[PDB]
């Protein structure tokens, strides 16, 4: 009784999109919502394995602040486009890709050379625009495996353009704590987590992996209805034979059914005179009941 | 506080029965609106004095005889911008004082609700609203000389 | 005193008069009720 | 008048603009005939005295009944002196624990109220016309412009202004200066990670 | 002298230290003034302030709800609140404030019965204080009456 | 000035319970007649024949009055 | 639930007539046996009426036509 | 006690009759939660009299504002006392100082 | 590998005092130090179980607003003193202790009758004082186990049984610090030092283990999802 805590019972999942999700958990002990949300957010932000682009090399570009002829965008624009490219790698932890393209149009992630290990989640991801017909783009991209976010400034040959590394698949995560009530307890937490990923993995999968990491981090310390009178049959009342026959003919079996019947309807019932109706009203009055009572959904599935 | 309360009670009493009971009275009378100038300083421009009001006459361009704003027009922001484009310094507008409606006023002589964006609707007790609007800032004034 | 001497008659046309006798005021949502009363009268 | 109460007001920072915080002890007394009707409606009580005794004992089910009956039913909050029509406004109640009424900060300017001992009165509309007038005319979300001059009445002040001013400022040499971001989400991710100022 | 006394106690001279958020564990970005102040509990307790009423007793003459918390009294809806309701245009709310909530004896019973039956409708009726006023004016030798 | 307060008696409580009971118009009139003839101690001071005469309608038998009386007798207080 | 009634006001055109129309529809749905014209989601009669008005399914002319049709049908089926 | 004061707390506490003040000096003969008995010094005793001062303390009494008035001893058994010293603390008093 | 995390272990436990201790966890990856520290601090400050006094009976008293002859303190002050009594119960969830004393002098926690399953960690805790030679006091003290703060108002009894609010939390304060750890051949590992101040009725290691178990049991719901 002193070592047992509440557990979530209503885990609601709303799938806004293929990469955006909203999860709701309730009820929770007072203060546990902030603890769980903060721990999960810190883990999903700082320590999450993944693969990301590290640095690039362009044949016609030697410095970050340069001007490529024929390309609509700037070099830093191309670097920003490359930072947003999500790649799945299964074979090794360091791969090299080549992009060579000539012509006019949007050069995108579908133009990268295909490889068995490398998978592109969004081939439609725009990389640059080639305007001139006699223009070409040739570049080499290195993808590595890591955890979290590593700015390129902390890492400060020739032509090696550094790119900020975003290994964590999580693009955004936020949590909120609201009030929830059990019948008795009222000071309890309800946790709502909204998260958007980059498409490599599902938000539910990311939450599960973060929870698994945090749980494995602790392995060295964890020790192993209606009122009863309404449900009585109409035979409970000591009605006369004729009145009982009329009620049986009118498909009335329980006290609630008779109680919901008004006097006007029963008067029009054949074989049921005013004396029998008065007897029914009298026997109902002997138990503190009347004929003008209304019920929302009388039949209690029984 | 007591003086402010007495003033606002008298203001409510004097105008409690005024209700917008008509849509248009058809009058042509009005008041001339010009910017408030004291000495060499302008304390109130013309834009804030004619916004949300209905013109009582055709507004002409200063140098020509061309109708710039037709009669019975609700001066919203665009009309005020058009007026300030041509450097207009006096507009004749309709007011509740010069209203021919008996036992109340009309919507055109009143103008904008000032709580919504549309014209005033029929059945609104504008007298009580006016008394409360005048009396509410009465505690921000000074009573001692 | 002046009303009693003059024998005045009150038509109950304003808001305060209807507030005194607990009726719908002739403004807002009660305007249609008074319009209907006037038309039927 | 009947169906009225009053108590001291506190601040609810989590409330929405159309919501207010009402103590459930006040709400149990204010909505008593509605609770009687709802108890009789679903067979929990067969007589009026049975519902009366159930409400007197404060059984567990009467709280669910109260939560159901206060679902969509506006209440009128008023603070004296009522200098203009903005001194009475309609709000949707949220049942809370304690004895103080929680008030939305953004409506504190219209009431001219502060949380240093002020008290407010609460009234319950009864008929359908009164409820619809509260929802369509006296609701807080309908009162955003001042009828006196047309100016807004939901102007943020104090803590909100200070926070928004602090966050939207620049420093000459701050951590993370001079980098290029893909969007606002990356900026938030950098800020929450302690990598940028 | 205060700074010297702070130095004697091995405390920062400015009187500001660094604090951390209890929910997240992260440090606040600016030093915060932390110290000790003398606080008082005033004789304004919410236990004596909260009061609510549905129905109760009424005056014998005016047939209106009583005032105060010692009795099960109601809140006064004064002239300024009536003006505020008139400025909104809520005629039905004002009418139910005036008749079925305060001093219409038959209206109170009918409204209560309808509310218990799930019918949110009212029959306004005539306030009793108006009849009291009519009787008091008639007692002055003035013939005041309703017609038609 | 002094005005006083309205106090609730036994008959006021009985009529309050009657008004919140699903009675018909005839049953409500019979209930009003029955509640009228109740003394301070809660006993009926007249025979049911007097109540039937006080009803003034010739289409009501003693049985309806008996049923209404039995329904009333289960109010608060019981008996 | 409901936070604003601006769309219903735009549909009806007046805030004062909207209250009357919504009250009429809510009283039809509450006291009467009418069913909502929109899928109710744990809402009360006032909010259901407001949602019906917003969708354009309910206005004063429609209510008058429905009442006339119901009265004609009842008078025809009375015989 | 305020822990930050002005020096006027003792004057307010003593001049107000909420505390018990020794009328004559002596030694605390008897101490209890409700009564204090002081053995008066022989140089302050009247001729032909047993020199003792008895102070009956006010315990949990109602004030005009429905609050509590209660006195607590602040002296130990056998300690010396002088004329004008504080023997018991009244409401909102700490060792003879005002404590609101 | 980058998907394999080095996991912490309890390395050092320092007993500065009987109610003051330090616990060392090492090694930790980047960012895990604060992540574990904040959660552990919250759980230790919120969810630790302990034993507390809940009911008191004194022979000659009827209520808490009275005085006993020969006792220098009021009954309310005696109850407030008893609220701070630290007791370790090792065999049951409820126990009744007996106190009998007579004669001039202080009555402390060491005067409580000895029980096999009950340990008094601070025998010097003063309970009251007797100022009369012919004065005696006898009381029965009910102690039971729980967690959190339970006021007596939230929770018929005969006249003379006095209720006292229960504060079952044994932890007084928690602090934590993250330093640079010196592992064999890496410089990117941290060490977490948790400073714990309690009332001396709970072992620091079992408190840490209980907090970790609570965190794991609350977190296991997010694993399946
Ligand atoms: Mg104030
Ligand atoms: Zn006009």
């Amino acid at each position: 009784s002193v070592t047992e805590f509440l557990k979530p019972r209503l885990v609601d999942i709303e799938q806004v999109s293929s990469t955006h999700a909203k999860v709701t958990l309730e009820p929770l002990e007072r203060g546990f919502g902030h603890t769980l949300g903060n721990a999960l957010r810190r883990i999903l932000l700082s320590s999450m394995p993944g693969c990301a682009v590290t640095e690039v090399e362009i044949d016609g570009v030697l410095h970050e602040y340069s001007t490529k002829e024929g390309v609509q965008e700037d070099i830093l624009e191309i670097l920003l486009n490359l930072k947003g490219l999500a790649v799945r790698v299964q074979g090794k932890d360091e791969v090299i890709l080549t992009l060579n393209k000539s012509g006019i149009g949007p050069v995108t992630a579908a133009d990268i050379t295909h490889d068995g290990d490398v998978e592109i989640v969004k081939p439609q991801h725009v990389i640059c625009h080639l305007t001139d017909e006699n223009a070409s783009i040739s570049m080499r991209i290195k993808v590595q495996r890591g955890r979290g976010y590593v700015p390129a400034s902390t890492r400060i040959p020739i032509g090696r353009l550094l790119v900020d590394a975003c290994y964590s698949p999580v693009e955004r995560i936020a949590y909120n704590v609201e009030a929830a009530r059990v019948e008795q307890r009222t000071d309890l937490d309800k946790l709502v987590i909204e998260m958007e990923t980059n498409g490599t993995i599902d938000p539910e999968e990311a939450i599960r992996r973060a929870a698994t990491i945090l749980a494995e981090q602790l392995e060295a310390f964890v020790d192993l209805e209606f009122d009863p009178i309404l449900l009585r049959p109409v035979d409970d009342l000591e009605l006369t034979v004729r009145s009982a026959n009329c009620l049986k003919a009118e498909a009335i079996h329980y006290i609630g059914d008779l109680v919901q019947r008004t006097e006007v309807e029963l008067l029009k019932t054949p074989n049921l005179g005013k004396k029998s109706l008065t007897e029914i009203k009298d026997v109902l009055a002997s138990r503190g009941l009347s004929l003008g009572m209304r019920l929302e959904n009388w039949p209690p599935a029984s | 506080t007591a003086n402010s309360g007495y003033l606002t009670r008298r203001l409510v009493d004097v105008a409690q029965d005024l209700v917008v009971t008509e849509d248009d009275c058809g009058t042509h009378e009005g008041i001339m609106m010009t910017p408030v100038i004291e000495g060499g300083d302008v304390k109130e421009p013309l834009r804030d004095r004619v916004l949300g009001r209905v013109t009582a006459e055709d507004v002409l361009k200063p140098g020509t005889a061309d109708i710039l704003v037709p009669r019975n027009t609700l001066l919203h922001e665009q009309w005020c911008d058009l007026l300030e484009e041509n450097s207009v310094d006096a507009v004749k507008v309709r007011s509740v004082v010069s209203c021919d409606t008996d036992f109340g006023v009309c919507a055109h002589c009143y103008g904008r609700d000032l709580a919504r964006g549309h014209i005033i609707n029929k059945g609104e007790a504008i007298g009580v609203i006016a008394a409360q609007s005048i009396g509410e800032p009465g505690t921000q004034l000074t009573m001692r000389t | 005193t002046e009303a009693a001497v003059a024998g005045k008659r009150d038509e109950l046309r304003g808001l305060k008069e209807n507030v005194i006798v607990g009726r719908l005021i002739p403004a807002g949502t009660g305007y249609a009720y008074h319009q209907d009363r006037m038309r039927r009268r | 008048v009947d169906y009225s109460g009053r108590s001291v007001i506190t601040v609810g920072p989590y409330l929405r603009l159309h919501q207010c915080g009402l103590p459930k002890k006040m709400a149990l007394e204010l909505f008593k005939p509605f609770i009687y009707g709802k108890l009789e409606l679903r067979g929990l009580a067969t007589t009026i005295k049975a519902a009366k005794k159930m409400v007197e004992r404060e059984e567990a089910v009467v709280w669910d009944i109260l939560d159901e009956v206060i679902r969509e039913h506006p209440v009128l909050l008023n603070r004296a002196p009522t200098l203009h029509r903005l001194g009475i406004q309609a709000f949707e109640p949220v049942l809370i624990e304690g004895k103080a009424i929680q008030l939305h900060p953004l409506v504190c300017a219209a009431y001219n109220a502060d949380f240093d001992g002020d008290q407010m009165a609460v009234h319950v509309p009864l008929t359908l016309e009164a409820q619809l007038e509260a929802r369509a005319l006296m609701m807080s979300t309908n009162n955003i412009l001042s009828p006196a001059n047309g100016e807004p009445i939901i102007v943020p002040s104090q803590d909100v202004v200070l926070g928004l001013y602090y966050m939207t400022r620049d420093c000459v040499n701050a951590k993370g200066e001079g980098m290029v971001l893909t969007g606002p989400k990356e900026a938030e991710r950098l800020y929450r990670s302690g990598l940028a100022s | 002298e205060i700074k010297e006394l702070l130095k004697l106690g091995d405390l920062p001279t400015s009187g500001q230290i660094r604090l951390y958020d209890g929910r997240t564990g992260e440090q606040f970005e600016r030093p915060v003034t932390v110290g000790y102040m003398y606080m008082l509990k005033l004789n304004h307790l919410v236990d004596d302030k909260m009061h609510a009423r549905s129905t109760g007793s009424y005056s014998l003459v005016t047939q209106q709800p009583l005032g105060g918390k010692a009795q099960f009294g109601g809140q006064r809806f004064g002239e300024m609140e009536v003006w505020a309701l008139e400025a909104y245009g809520a005629a039905y709310t004002l009418q139910e404030m005036l008749t079925v909530k305060s001093d219409d004896v038959n209206g109170r019973t009918k409204m209560y019965k309808n509310i218990v039956d799930g019918n949110h409708q009212m029959e306004p009726g005539m306030p009793e204080s108006f009849n009291v006023l009519l009787k008091e004016i008639r007692s002055l030798g003035i013939n005041i009456e309703l017609e038609d | 000035v002094y005005q006083g307060e309205t106090t609730q008696t036994l008959q006021d409580y009985l009529m309050w319970q009657v008004e919140l009971t699903p009675f018909s118009d005839t049953d409500r009139a019979i209930a009003t007649s029955i509640v009228d003839a109740v003394d301070e101690t809660g006993y009926l001071t007249v025979p049911l024949e007097d109540i039937l005469e006080s009803i003034g309608d010739e289409e009501i038998d003693i049985d309806e009055v008996e049923a209404v009386l039995k329904r009333i007798q289960r109010f608060d207080p019981v008996g | 639930a409901r936070v604003t009634v601006q769309d219903a006001v735009e549909k009806i055109g007046n805030r004062f007539d909207l209250v009357l129309v919504a009250a009429r529809r809510a009283r039809q749905m509450q006291v009467g046996g009418k069913d909502p014209l929109v899928p109710e989601e744990n809402d009360k009669t006032t909010v259901i009426a407001l949602r019906e008005i917003e969708e354009g399914l309910i206005n004063n002319q429609i209510l008058d036509v429905r009442e006339r049709q119901e009265q004609q049908e009842q008078e025809a089926a009375e015989l | 006690k305020p822990l930050v004061g002005t020096g006027m707390e003792r004057a307010v506490a003593v001049d107000s009759g909420v505390t018990a003040v020794a009328k004559r000096g002596g030694v605390v003969q008897y101490v209890d939660a409700s009564r204090i008995v002081i053995k008066v010094n022989e140089d302050e005793m009247y001729p032909g009299e047993a020199g003792i001062d008895i102070y009956n303390l006010t315990k949990y009494t109602r004030s005009n504002q429905n609050t509590c008035i209660n006195q607590m001893p602040c002296v130990s058994l056998g300690e010396p006392v002088e004329r004008g010293d504080v023997l018991a603390d009244g409401p909102s008093t700490d060792l003879g100082e005002l404590a609101l």
